[PDB]
């Protein structure tokens, strides 16, 4: 978390369902 | 390393993943 760009970087390392979480929520 | 698993959602795979675990009426 806090690194790069929202779906960029859930794309190159990887985003776990809370990574997600964090990130479904808004918009 | 955690129980968790950084999916590598890109782009849609992501807004899948999103839809999943915030379900919003956007996407």
């Amino acid at each position: 978390a806090a690194a790069t760009n929202p779906a960029r970087y859930c794309c190159l390392s990887g985003c776990t369902q809370q990574d997600l979480l964090t990130l479904c929520p808004y918009g | 390393p955690t129980p968790e698993m950084r999916e590598k959602l890109c782009g849609h795979h992501f807004v899948r993943a999103l839809v999943r675990v915030c379900g919003g009426p956007k996407w």
